């Protein structure tokens, strides 16, 4: 289940490849969370 | 299409008779019921968008398989037709209320509707559930004494509920 | 003779030419005479029927003054609006 | 049939409309005038035999050749006299059907649609039926707005024959 | 194989939307057999189709098609076949087709079958060769099988003059029977039993059209019929 | 089309106005004439075939060239179409009488009629004599008191004869 | 116009007929209702500015974001409050036109036709105008058959927006 | 007109075809019937006023009320007798028009179209014109195929009158 | 449309007259030479394809600017439309030959045709050359003595030549 | 088909009419021409063995490439020669049907309908069939109106091939 009306029917091998590629974008939203510490005086 | 006054005339011509005084005095009782009948029809036509929308929203609450992906109400073009089909039936029931008999509900709405829904794959039993949810939404509104003289009109709400049962058994 | 019968409305006389000659009670067409002006809603310069709010096109067909047979229909093919402004210098020098 | 109720539904179904106050006021005008027209249909029904035999005799005084000329079209035999008083009863019955319904709907369906091919084929004259209907207009004994309702459907039948 | 020649469109009312939910009194009364009409109401479909194709002045007894009517009452032909059967009828060929040329007959049948005016003069030129090379039976089939007919009227609706009045206005376009009569300024001259082409108004020594003036006692005549009661 | 109550609404809106109490009081003077206006169109409808044929008989007695061979009302198809025109004009004057103004008469009947008769070769000045003979047949019928209560409808007689005048100057 | 008069002429002219008693009864039902329907229009017009400035304030109470949020579609400026009370008075003036005409004529031509296309383009939410009409439906102060006439056109406007 | 020449053009015209040998035989059949058909049309032309005044007198003998009853529809005036004999001259002139073209072309166009409408308006019985045509059918004095061609169009006017 | 027989009738009806004895005798003279009239349209119809395609071939030999680029007969669609215009006009001349008068030629073919060619940009003088080239081609066939008894048809051939001549002056 | 008997019925059937005198003269023009038609049909039937194989050789003498050029469309084989003689027998048999019926009815529905698509697809030229048809018109060996009727249907087949 992606949304409650939109779904993904994937094989049990390739369903690991869907989940371990959006945990591969969950390590760059841990890196743009340091865009809040430099809100003022960024590139000086 | 016929009303209730021309229903009793089409039956007297087929035997070549004048109307007797009992059939005349039964027709003038229908005339003095006439202001109470126009109150019921006014009470439905002024709440018509809320009869349709609430009884639709109460239908996809208890039947979520209709709007789940793959259902017969998914993909808003089919959702727009389910709301049209509810509005059509409530329109032609209120037409048969001012008439007094369901000759306009029968031919130009209900003749061929079980046949149409079976051709498309519409679940005709779910349509009967939605029609019976606009019945008790408008029986409850015709029993509301807001802005009317308090008299008795219980015989015309039992008539209006019968036109909703007529349309609900005609699609299953 | 002067319209005296209600029986000679179909026989001799036609209808009042001007609206000051109307029947006792009505306009020239025959409908009841109602005052033209009601209470204006939304008195306001920018949003409201100001002096230069352009005319309704449906004010004439509602009048019945667009149809050629009715008396309200004025034809502007011979009125001063259809004459060329001589103060325009493109028109004077060409017509000299 | 064309009634005031089925002509308000058909103009609202043509527009894809619920029954507005345009249509509720029109059905209410039927219910107001139905008191004067239901007593005209009750008073024409109860005095029908006085009106049929009277109106058939009014044709015989006015067009007396219809009782003397031989042939199947004329009221010269006893068979052809009962077929005349049959037809006067058909016209009087349709007038009472239009008074209870309101509007010239029953005689538009049962009588006037195909009537000219009947009168042409069997050589019946529509001036025999105008004279019969002008008797019933002058002899029904109604008054007020009860006679106004009855005479408005007598004159519809005359205007289809004239 | 000689296709039809290309003509240009023109701005018309029916090419563009009226945003009109809840139409009014100028909505023009769909007559359809999809509403399952009874015998009294299929008479009204037949009279509406006679009025649309013929005039009101050609609904005589000698004009009516009694056998084309009875095949519509038995659900053998559709309303598109009733409309085709009226155009190929013997009264329509005698009273309308024989007193027009090929260009004015196209604009009669465009106005009355398609329910719209012609786009330009070249549209009359483009369609008048369908008549001259295939006949009336081939011209009315290629006109009822356009997408303009099957989208608007389908096969079970009587045609009407599409979009004649604009929703605000009181004065709309001219009705197509008053705009295009049976014959025109040609065939008028001597081919239709005619003299002198005009007439002055009728003169008389009793004037009959005197306008009342401001002191005439018929403008005050109002309550002359009877005085009001009370005290 | 417009009736007489819709003509005041279109004038008022064109300037974005409400209706004053003076304007409402003039519209309830139009309602109080309501039953006398309905008697006038009832007397014209009920005698509608004697209005047309008595005034066509009068038209050819004094203009006998119209029914001679070579005339325009010769050859009975053109005689029947001539009586059709008089029933058509009488129909729309009857429509304009209940409406209270002549806008349905103006664009559905009279719009393009003068130019239609010129393309047919029909004498349009003799059609105006035909309308003028139905004018006083209808006025003498509306001044006739049979079947009516006592009272007054004389400003309405002058109004009915004005729609017959409008129809007769639009055709010459 | 959806007057009961122009609806009667249209049903007669659809079949090329004279006006029979089917159509005169629709006109008569307009005249019987025109008494209560004209005292409602007189009382709504006299309380026009009281009901307009009251109903504008009831929208700003239920939807307070309409006075704060920047942008052309909102009543967050002096021009946006002038155009908001312009629109309340538009809906009120069309109701009173329907009461002096009988039937939902002026509201369909001047107000409802094209309303859905306008409210999508200029981002005007139709729930604001429903709240404004529900205020007038509760605060006009009329009773009897005079409020019964008035509310039938407030309710007709709410069903078009809903 | 409906003519064997013009009904032969109008079958090749409806398909865009030249006149094949199918339509030249139809014109040929007219040309070898025209000899007996054209002598009838001038034997009735010369014998007109004998057949007109006798046929109007034959109506007055069978229906003697038409000379006695007052009113515009009857020949009880000097004006109404002139209009009766005008009508018999119309019917007899259309029969001679049909014989000189072959087939019922002129009387379909000049007489029978709209005939039922004007009989009913002006209160004219078609049984009067049948009796006037039964006189002409018996008293034209023709024989052979000259009588067959003559009686073929007298019977056509009788069939469409009744 | 009218033939020669109904032309006399329609003129006589507008005067209210019977036909005179010299009008019946002039009509029975048309019947006497009716077989020779049918032999003329038998020769023209049987060679109608060769009348069109031989006179069109001779039109472009002597008018070589019609089929040059830019010319009116230059494309496949504009050239095949030139061939069918000749076959329409040749067809409506033979309709005027068996009828006896040029009433089907004028109403169905020549009415409004000069103004149509002006709107299309078709050179109307060259259409008259093509009609005149079809005139003498079918007159030469009409004077052929093969398969006929020898007689005088010279007044009939001079009538067929007048139908092509009327078509050629009605198109420029 | 398109007999003058069936084109007179279908004329009167499209008008809803009994058979008038316009249609009976079209039938009698078939009966006058019939004895010159039924003798040409009888003469071409017995003389068909000469007129087919005589006309097949008339094509091979004007167009000798149709016997030498290889391919399926030419008669350079015994299959193509026997199908070429079959084609001339279709044209002759259709002429004798049009003589028996009278008029170009049978060869319109059996032969010329859809023929241009057949010649264009199977690459066979219509100018081969014209030279065969001009042979039969030159060598059927009749005279009088027996030849003038027979040549009227050979010339119809040539005018559809060009
Ligand atoms: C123009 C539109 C139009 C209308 C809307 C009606 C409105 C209306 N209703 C009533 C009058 C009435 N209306 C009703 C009807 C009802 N009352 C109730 O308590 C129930 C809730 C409901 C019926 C289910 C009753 C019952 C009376 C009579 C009072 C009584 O005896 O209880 C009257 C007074 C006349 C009479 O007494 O009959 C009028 C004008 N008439 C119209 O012309
Ligand atoms: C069903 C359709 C229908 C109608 C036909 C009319 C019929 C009609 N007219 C009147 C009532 C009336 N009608 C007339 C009219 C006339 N009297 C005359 O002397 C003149 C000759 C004529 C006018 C030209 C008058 C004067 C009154 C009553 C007085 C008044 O209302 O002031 C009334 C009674 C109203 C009352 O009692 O006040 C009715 C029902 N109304 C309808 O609903
Ligand atoms: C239905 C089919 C049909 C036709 C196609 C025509 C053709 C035709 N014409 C004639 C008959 C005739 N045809 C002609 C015609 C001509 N003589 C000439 O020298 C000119 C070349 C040519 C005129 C242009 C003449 C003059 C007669 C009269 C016979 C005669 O004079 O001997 C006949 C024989 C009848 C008779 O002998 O009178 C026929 C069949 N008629 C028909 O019925
Ligand atoms: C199936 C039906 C059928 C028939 C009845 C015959 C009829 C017949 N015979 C011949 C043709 C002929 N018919 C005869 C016959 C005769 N000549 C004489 O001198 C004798 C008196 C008589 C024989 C008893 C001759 C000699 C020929 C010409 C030679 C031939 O064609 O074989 C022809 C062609 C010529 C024409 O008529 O146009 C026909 C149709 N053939 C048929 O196919
Ligand atoms: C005579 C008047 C009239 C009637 C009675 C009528 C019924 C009608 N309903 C239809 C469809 C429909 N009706 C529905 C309704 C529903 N489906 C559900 O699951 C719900 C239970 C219910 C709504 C509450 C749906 C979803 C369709 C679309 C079916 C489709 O197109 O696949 C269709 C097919 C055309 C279309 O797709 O819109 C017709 C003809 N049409 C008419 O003109
Ligand atoms: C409900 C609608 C309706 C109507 C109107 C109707 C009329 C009607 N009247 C008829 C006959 C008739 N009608 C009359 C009547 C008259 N002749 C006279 O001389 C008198 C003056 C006049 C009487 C007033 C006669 C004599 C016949 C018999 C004609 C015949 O048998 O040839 C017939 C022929 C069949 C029959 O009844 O025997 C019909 C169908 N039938 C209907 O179903
Ligand atoms: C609903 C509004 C409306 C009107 C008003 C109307 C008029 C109208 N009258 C017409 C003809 C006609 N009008 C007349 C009338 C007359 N000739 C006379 O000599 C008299 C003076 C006069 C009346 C007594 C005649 C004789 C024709 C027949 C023309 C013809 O076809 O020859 C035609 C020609 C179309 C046709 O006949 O098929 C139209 C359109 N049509 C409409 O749709
Ligand atoms: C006679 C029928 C009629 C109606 C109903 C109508 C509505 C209407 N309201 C409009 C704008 C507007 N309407 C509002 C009103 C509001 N916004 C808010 O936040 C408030 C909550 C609310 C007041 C209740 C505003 C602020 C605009 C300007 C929007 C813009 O210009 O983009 C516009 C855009 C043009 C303009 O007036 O500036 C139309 C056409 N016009 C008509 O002619
Ligand atoms: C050419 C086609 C054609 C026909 C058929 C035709 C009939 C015809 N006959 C008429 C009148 C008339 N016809 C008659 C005839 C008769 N009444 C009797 O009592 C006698 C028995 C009978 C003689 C057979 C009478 C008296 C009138 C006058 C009716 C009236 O003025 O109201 C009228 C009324 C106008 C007039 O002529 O004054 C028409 C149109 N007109 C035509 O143009
Ligand atoms: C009333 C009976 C009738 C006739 C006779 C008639 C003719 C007619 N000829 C036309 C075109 C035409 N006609 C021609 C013919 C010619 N141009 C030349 O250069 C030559 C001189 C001549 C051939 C001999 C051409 C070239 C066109 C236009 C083709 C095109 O523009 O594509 C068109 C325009 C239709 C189209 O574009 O195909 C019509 C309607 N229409 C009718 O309804
Ligand atoms: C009853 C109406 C009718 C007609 C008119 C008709 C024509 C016809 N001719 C055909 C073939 C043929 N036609 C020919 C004839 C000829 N080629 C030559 O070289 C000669 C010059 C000429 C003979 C005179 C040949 C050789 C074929 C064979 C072509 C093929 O099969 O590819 C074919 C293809 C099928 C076949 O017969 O094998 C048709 C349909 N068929 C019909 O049913």
């Amino acid at each position: 289940e992606i949304v409650p009306g939109s779904y993904m029917y994937l094989s049990p091998a390739e369903a690991a490849e869907y989940r371990a590629q959006q945990a591969a974008v969950s390590q760059v939203s841990a890196a743009f969370s340091a865009d809040v510490q430099s809100k003022m005086a960024q590139v000086s | 299409m016929l009303d209730a006054f021309a229903k009793v005339v089409a039956q007297a011509d087929a035997r070549g008779e004048f109307l007797s005084n009992t059939q005349i005095d039964a027709l003038s009782k229908m005339v003095k019921e006439g202001n109470q009948r126009l109150d019921i029809v006014n009470k439905v036509t002024s709440n018509a968008s809320a009869i349709v929308t609430n009884s639709a929203r109460a239908l996809f609450a208890e039947q979520p398989q209709l709007i789940q992906p793959g259902g017969n109400a998914y993909t808003s073009r089919r959702m727009a037709a389910c709301l049209r089909d509810m509005e059509i039936v409530l329109r032609y029931v209120s037409y048969a209320m001012i008439a007094g008999d369901s000759s306009v509900l029968d031919d130009r709405c209900l003749n061929g509707l079980r046949e149409t829904y079976q051709a498309l794959g519409t679940p005709g039993s779910s349509v009967a559930v939605a029609i019976q949810k606009m019945k008790d939404a408008s029986v409850a509104l015709a029993n509301d004494t807001t802005g009317t003289p308090i008299g008795d009109c219980s015989s015309l709400v039992a008539e209006l509920a019968g036109y909703f049962d007529r349309a609900a058994v005609s699609v299953v | 003779d002067k319209a005296r019968s209600r029986s000679d409305w179909g026989n001799r006389n036609v209808l009042p030419a001007s609206e000051g000659d109307a029947v006792l009670g009505r306009t020239a067409k025959g409908a009841v005479a109602v005052p033209e002006f009601g209470i204006p809603q939304l008195d306001d310069p920018v949003l409201g029927f100001g002096p230069d709010s352009m005319v309704d096109p449906r004010i004439a067909e509602a009048d019945g003054a667009v149809w050629r047979w009715d008396a309200g229909f004025v034809d502007e093919s011979m009125t001063l609006a259809s004459c060329a402004d001589i103060s325009d210098e493109a028109v004077a020098d060409e017509a000299f | 049939m064309k009634t005031p109720i089925t002509e308000a539904i058909a103009t609202a179904d043509n527009q894809g409309r619920f029954l507005s106050n345009t249509e509720l006021q029109a059905v209410n005008g039927r219910y107001q005038r139905a008191t004067a027209s239901l007593t005209a249909a009750k008073a024409l029904t109860g005095s029908a035999q006085r009106l049929i035999t009277g109106a058939a005799q009014a044709v015989y005084n006015k067009f007396p050749y219809t009782t003397q000329m031989p042939g199947p079209a004329y009221a010269s035999s006893a068979i052809g006299k009962a077929k005349c008083a049959r037809d006067i009863g058909y016209y009087l019955r349709m007038v009472t059907y239009c008074l209870v319904v309101g509007g010239t709907g029953p005689m538009d369906e049962y009588l006037v649609a195909g009537l000219e091919e009947i009168n042409r084929s069997f050589d019946l004259s529509p001036s025999w039926y105008i004279e019969a209907l002008q008797y019933i207009k002058n002899s029904h004994g109604l008054s007020g707005q009860v006679a106004n309702e009855a005479n408005a459907y007598i004159d519809y039948a005359i205007n289809t024959l004239s | 194989s000689i296709p039809i020649l290309k003509y240009s469109l023109s701005t018309q009312n029916q090419r563009v939307e009226s945003f009109e939910v809840n139409p009014g009194d100028e909505q023009y009364r769909i007559y359809s057999t999809d509403s399952l009409p009874s015998s009294s109401e299929v008479d009204q479909i037949i009279w509406a189709a006679y009025r649309q194709i013929f005039s009101e002045h050609q609904i005589l007894k000698s004009t009516k098609q009694p056998f084309l009517e009875s095949q519509l009452r038995f659900n053998q032909i559709s309303i598109k076949d009733f409309i085709k059967g009226l155009v190929l009828s013997a009264p329509f060929r005698d009273l309308n087709y024989n007193v027009n040329n090929n260009y004015r007959f196209v604009e009669i049948c465009v106005q009355r079958v398609l329910g719209r005016d012609i786009y330009n003069e070249r549209e009359k030129i483009a369609w008048s060769i369908i008549i001259a090379t295939q006949g009336l039976e081939g011209f009315i089939d290629t006109l009822l099988n356009t997408q303009e007919y099957l989208s608007n009227f389908g096969d079970s609706i009587v045609p009407f003059q599409r979009r004649r009045i604009i929703p605000q206005r009181s004065k709309g376009e001219m009705p197509f029977n008053l705009k295009t009569p049976r014959y025109g300024i040609e065939f008028r001259s001597k081919l239709a039993a005619t003299q002198f082409s005009w007439a002055s108004p009728i003169r008389r020594f009793r004037p009959q059209e005197q306008q009342p003036k401001a002191g005439d006692p018929a403008l005050f005549l109002n309550m002359v019929q009877e005085m009001g009661p009370g005290l």
